[PDB]
RNA sequence: GGUACGAAGUCGAAACAAGGUAGUUGAUGGUGAACCAGUGGCUGAACAAAAA
RNA sequence: UCUUUGCCUGGAGGUUCGUACAGUUGUAGGUAAAAGGUAUGUUAGAGACU
RNA sequence: AGUCUUAAACACACCGCUCGUCACGUAACA
């Protein structure tokens, strides 16, 4: 049962609309064709700790440990734009305030209802990756890198 | 009189696509001048209220700074030679009404009529 | 239920329908809609909208058409035009036959036939239009939402980019109302695959969905979905470079399906729409109707000619002659202009690519070059035909009037439509249509021109003034804009430092009188009062 | 200047240059590439040049 | 010596609205005649003149 | 963790929490002002200091940092530290020459240029 | 009679925080000095405070 | 963003129809901080519990 | 006794803060 206020409006979603995925897929694609053809490209695939079905390794390469002593707003990946020169972010709405003013593409998958919610998001994402099912990341990419 | 200065404050905005106006015979001609500087994507005429769209540009919208000269409760005006004092080094349109119609201050100096300083759009100090 | 089903649909997909009419909503100064032509200010964009009560293009239209494409042209800051329409179902009509009816009468009314200046300023205006559509500098993007009727692809077909989609249809049937394609649509029916552009012509067959893009016509199947996408994310065109602006623009043509309904067809119509003479293929279609029909070919080709005969024999044939013997005019001309520098089969394949994809290399960038250069020539020739026709047709042919008059009142209803009887066919020598015209005082020489031909038709003294000669030639329009600060006019490329101005003031006052809506209409409401009184 | 020129659509220019920001010659359709194998070919198909308007050309 | 310039004649499909056309139209003409009407001297008429004719018409070209 | 600077040659401390892409031979600061400020404890009083230093680029570049210290020493490293971080980039004309004079506020305060 | 400033003595513990057993205010009464009793209004009001 | 009414300029102070009607902040001897408030600490015969 | 919550005109922080009558002296509106 529900005893809450029942909501009359019913926003619509531009973002994700499905025809503007096709020219979302088309734009991305020229852009990591290039980027492979050049020697010595290396990648970022930053997730969440909840992502289970995601493998992670033990250390993590530029992470940066500080205290909380003198922490207004620390970068965290402050030093990740020297070894790296692609970050693909899958929890943009955890990791806003460290990608403001990052000198590195962000390749972020976000969902409508976080879009539509938290439109901040925007600003730091450069490439928009769509999301189908828009349910958990974890199980999203592993179908798509497995497709037929 | 007093309508036209209403207009402002719904042009004015930057979380907005397109906002109403309220009808009237010299804010149609107004909106006419500003889309030939391609300052107004587009307005249309919806009855008892005018819909006026917009323009953006990289986040930001066109339209930073509005000022307004002329008031109901009192006119101004200047001659073609102290216009230019007013209006000097800047990039500012002033919407001036002359009595052949409305016009720009770019106009009005060749010319050399007296008009009527209204308002101004995307002026500082 | 399940999401699974055939029959399943999701209620949020019907909850957000809209109206792409009212997509348009929005237009240039004017609040009541009502103007032939719309213009909305994007950045690094140009909208130009179609708007009519029913999509006819009148002298009206054509005045604020052409001079928002040459200001929008003009401007650096915009790398393309896109085009469109708004009427529902509907397109561009062409110079309705509403119009064509007045000038008929007018000129036949006089025992001299002399042509009026209205008939020939609107006439001479549709071949402005359709050369600067051609020779745009920039790419030129349209999509032909509605259907057309008649000779009104022209603003398409034409295009430097052309597009079509689903909700898009083709019809020319000119024989029916006994007028010559204007607008320069012989040249595109002249340049589709074999003798195409004959039959459909002749009979009249209507085309839509993908058809249209694989036979010849479009190039492009951009969705109409795209257009409105475009407005939104314009502001990132000027960062990259000319190259790379049009690399981008290919991520909304999408693919096209398997679907040919002419695919076995196609033989058959070259084989017998092959003769040079109308008489001659007639006997043709009647002999294979003949045919002892036999095996499971034989009785397909049997129907075939029987079914085609029946609407060739409800048109004018004198109009037949003359749509067929200039579309063969051009059409021959192409096989000589590049025959002779030497071209084969294999290499014409490969420029005919050019037009669909940028060039990239040096020798892909020089075969570009010839398609451009056979283009230009081939349009110039088939509009000054086009227009001798035209003229001469007018003032001889006396059973344009009925035809004009019969689909007039039928468009409102089926039940005032009525089939004239035409006239009996003649014999024609389908030469004295297609002869030079001038106006030249000089005669000492034994009446060397005496205006149109050597006992023609001649033209109103009136008609000295805007246009020196009666033929279409070509006006050099300046591709950069004018400006009035002497450091500025420094920098226009046509800039002579003789007068120090970049314009001559003598040529430009009567370009302007030309394209003058005001001053048409005193024109024709003076002609008009004449007619009606006596 | 660049930024309200491009909004703007009009005349931004400065007082000591002249038109730098929209003069954008045509420098892919003018001065494009032309080979000696195909130039024969456009010879007999283009306009015949006849015209005295350029002396240092 | 003076140099008169040539004024382009009005558009007309002007895509403003008809209250603004018809002003434009009109303001059109009195530029042409502006340049071409050395005004009198000062003393010809009254100064009450003189104020009215400059918010009334725009200023010639040859004082 | 170390970066050279041939014309000194001596150990810098590189990432300390700073962009090591960033060239840091670049920028100049401005020491703007040093406040004071007290605290109360339970004993008797405790006193930090404090800075304003603002960092950015003489060409485009523009920012202004705060942050607290001990001593204040250690409070003008530490306001320095924040304003590279909040680096942000202005609309300069090309031609060094503005378009209108703009005018500022955020109380009392008035800054006409 | 009343008011200002400087110095400073005696007699009292009114305001702060529910101890003066809430405390400012409009109009009266009363008392060597904090001001006190009653009615109206306010919070610039403290403690305490529901299932079948 | 626009029309019109009303009101204030740090704090602060005054002799020891006619006893009626009307009307009132202002001409000083003196002073340089009255005061809104986010946070910390302390006090509390003010509420609760290892 | 050690914490938590709330209030405060004190923060050399309750040995805090602050008011009134009377006594003496210097003055401007008398």
């Amino acid at each position: 049962m529900n005893f809450n206020r029942i909501p009359t409006r019913l926003s619509t979603h531009y973002v994700c609309d499905p025809y503007t995925t096709l020219m979302h897929y088309r734009r991305t694609f020229k852009f990591l064709q290039a980027l492979k053809a050049k020697p010595n490209c290396r990648a970022l695939c930053l997730g969440n700790k909840n992502q289970v079905n995601i493998s992670w390794p033990k250390h993590f390469d530029g992470l940066t440990v500080v205290t909380s002593a003198v922490a207004a707003q620390s970068s965290i990946l402050s030093s990740a734009s020297v070894y790296y020169s692609l970050i693909i972010c899958l929890d943009p709405v955890l990791f806003a305030k460290h990608l403001y003013r990052i000198n590195v593409p962000v390749l972020g998958v976000c969902t409508p209802r976080e879009i539509h919610e938290h439109p901040e998001i925007l600003k730091v994402i450069d490439y928009l990756l769509p999301a189908p099912c828009s349910r958990t990341d974890a199980a999203l990419r592993q179908l798509l890198q497995r497709e037929f | 009189m007093q309508r036209a200065c209403e207009m402002v404050v719904s042009l004015l905005r930057v979380d907005a696509l397109s906002q109403r106006c309220p009808f009237h015979v010299l804010n149609v001609q107004i909106l006419d001048l500003l889309q030939r500087e391609g300052l107004i994507r587009g307005f249309k005429v919806d009855g008892t209220k005018i819909d006026i769209l917009l323009k953006h540009y990289k986040g930001a919208p066109v339209i930073r700074n509005i000022r307004v000269v002329s008031k109901p409760s009192r006119d101004i005006w200047l001659t073609p030679h102290e216009l230019k004092f007013r209006t000097r080094f800047n990039t500012g349109l002033w919407i001036m009404q002359t009595s052949c119609g409305v016009i720009s201050h770019r106009d009005c100096l060749r010319m050399g009529i007296g008009g009527k300083m209204l308002m101004a759009i995307n002026n500082g100090y | 239920f399940f999401r699974t089903d055939p029959g399943f649909i999701d209620p949020e997909d019907v909850l957000f329908a809209e109206d792409p009419v009212r997509t348009w909503s929005h237009a240039d100064g004017g609040g009541d809609l009502a103007e032939e032509v719309l213009e909305r200010s994007n950045v690094g964009m140009g909208t130009c909208i179609l708007n009519n009560a029913s999509g006819v293009l009148n002298m009206k239209g054509l005045c604020g058409l052409f001079r928002k494409l040459r200001d929008l042209e003009v401007n650096p800051l915009k790398r393309f035009v896109v085009l469109t329409s708004r009427h529902r179902h509907f397109f561009s009509t062409g110079f309705d036959l509403k119009e064509l009816l007045f000038l008929a009468e007018l000129t036949q009314k006089s025992t001299e036939k002399t042509i009026p200046l209205v008939a020939l300023w609107q006439l001479r205006n549709l071949c402005d239009v359709a050369y600067l559509v051609h020779n745009y500098t920039k790419p030129l993007i349209v999509l032909m939402n509605g259907a057309t009727a008649g000779s009104g692809a022209s603003l398409c077909c034409l295009a430097n980019r052309s597009a079509a989609y689903h909700s898009s249809s083709f019809t020319c049937d000119p024989t029916a109302y006994g007028w010559i394609p204007d607008s320069g649509m012989s040249f595109v029916l002249a340049n589709l695959r074999g003798s195409l552009g004959v039959f459909l012509a002749l009979t009249g067959h209507t085309l839509s969905g993908p058809d249209l893009i694989w036979s010849g016509l479009c190039k492009h199947w951009i969705s109409p979905e795209a257009l409105p996408f475009l407005e939104l994310t314009a502001e990132k065109q000027l960062e990259v470079s000319e190259r790379e602006a049009a690399v981008l623009l290919e991520e909304h043509f999408l693919d096209a399906p398997d679907a040919y309904s002419l695919d076995d067809w196609e033989e058959v119509i070259h084989e017998h729409f092959d003769a040079p003479t109308v008489a001659e293929v007639r006997a043709r279609l009647k002999a294979t109707a003949s045919r002892q029909s036999t095996s499971v070919e034989g009785q397909l080709h049997a129907a075939w000619a029987r079914a085609v005969l029946d609407r060739l024999a409800r048109r004018s044939p004198l109009a037949a002659d003359v749509t067929f013997a200039l579309i063969r005019t051009v059409q021959q001309l192409k096989k000589q202009i590049i025959q002779d520098a030497g071209i084969f089969r294999s290499e014409w394949h490969k420029i005919r690519r050019t037009g669909l994809s940028v060039p990239f290399t040096l020798q892909g960038d020089c075969r570009k070059q010839i398609l451009e250069a056979v283009e230009d020539r081939l349009v110039q020739e088939a509009l000054q035909l086009e227009l001798r026709a035209a003229l001469r047709l007018l003032a001889w042919s006396t059973d344009t009037i009925d035809g004009l008059r019969s689909e007039c009142a039928g468009r409102l209803n089926p039940e005032y439509a009525y089939r004239p009887q035409w006239k009996q066919s003649q014999r024609f020598h389908k030469e004295s249509y297609l002869t030079p015209l001038q106006d030249f005082f000089p005669t000492i020489s034994s009446s060397r021109d005496a205006a149109s031909h050597r006992a023609g038709p001649h033209i109103s003294p009136s008609c000295a003034y805007f246009f020196p000669t009666p033929e279409f030639t070509v006006t050099p329009r300046t591709f950069f804009p004018l400006s009035a600060h002497p450091l500025i006019r420094r920098i226009h490329p046509d800039f002579d430092e003789e007068t120090g101005n970049d314009h001559n003031p003598y040529a430009m006052h009567k370009l302007q009188m030309q394209w003058n809506h005001s001053l048409f209409i005193q024109e024709r409401m003076q002609a008009l009062r004449h007619f009606r009184n006596v | 200047r660049t930024l309200a020129n491009a909004t703007g659509q009009k005349y931004d220019l400065l007082v000591a240059p002249g038109e730098h920001w929209m003069h954008w010659p045509d420098r892919w359709f003018r001065p494009i590439s032309t080979e000696y194998a195909r130039m024969l070919e456009r010879i007999k198909k283009k306009r015949p040049p006849s015209y005295r308007r350029g002396f240092r050309a | 010596p003076p140099t008169p310039s040539p004024f382009p004649l009005p558009p007309s499909p002007s895509p403003s609205s008809p209250a603004s056309a018809a002003a434009a139209k009109a303001a059109a003409f009195a530029e042409q005649a502006a340049a071409q009407t050395p005004e009198p001297s000062v003393l010809v008429r009254s100064a009450e003149e003189w104020i009215k004719r400059d918010f009334f018409f725009p200023l010639s070209h040859q004082p | 963790q170390t970066v050279y600077d041939a014309e000194k040659g001596m150990f810098v401390r590189e990432r300390e929490g700073v962009d090591p892409l960033i060239k840091l031979h670049e920028l100049r600061q401005t020491l703007l002002s040093v406040s004071r400020m007290m605290s109360m404890n339970k004993q008797g009083r405790v006193y930090y200091f404090r800075a304003i230093v603002a960092v950015g680029n003489g060409r485009g570049l523009f920012g202004i940092g705060i942050a607290f210290g001990p001593s204040p020493k250690e409070a003008r490293s530490n306001a320095a530290l924040a304003a590279i971080q909040n680096l942000d980039h202005i609309d300069f004309d090309v031609g060094r020459t503005l378009t209108t004079p703009v005018h500022g506020s955020e109380y009392s305060a008035h800054v006409k240029i």
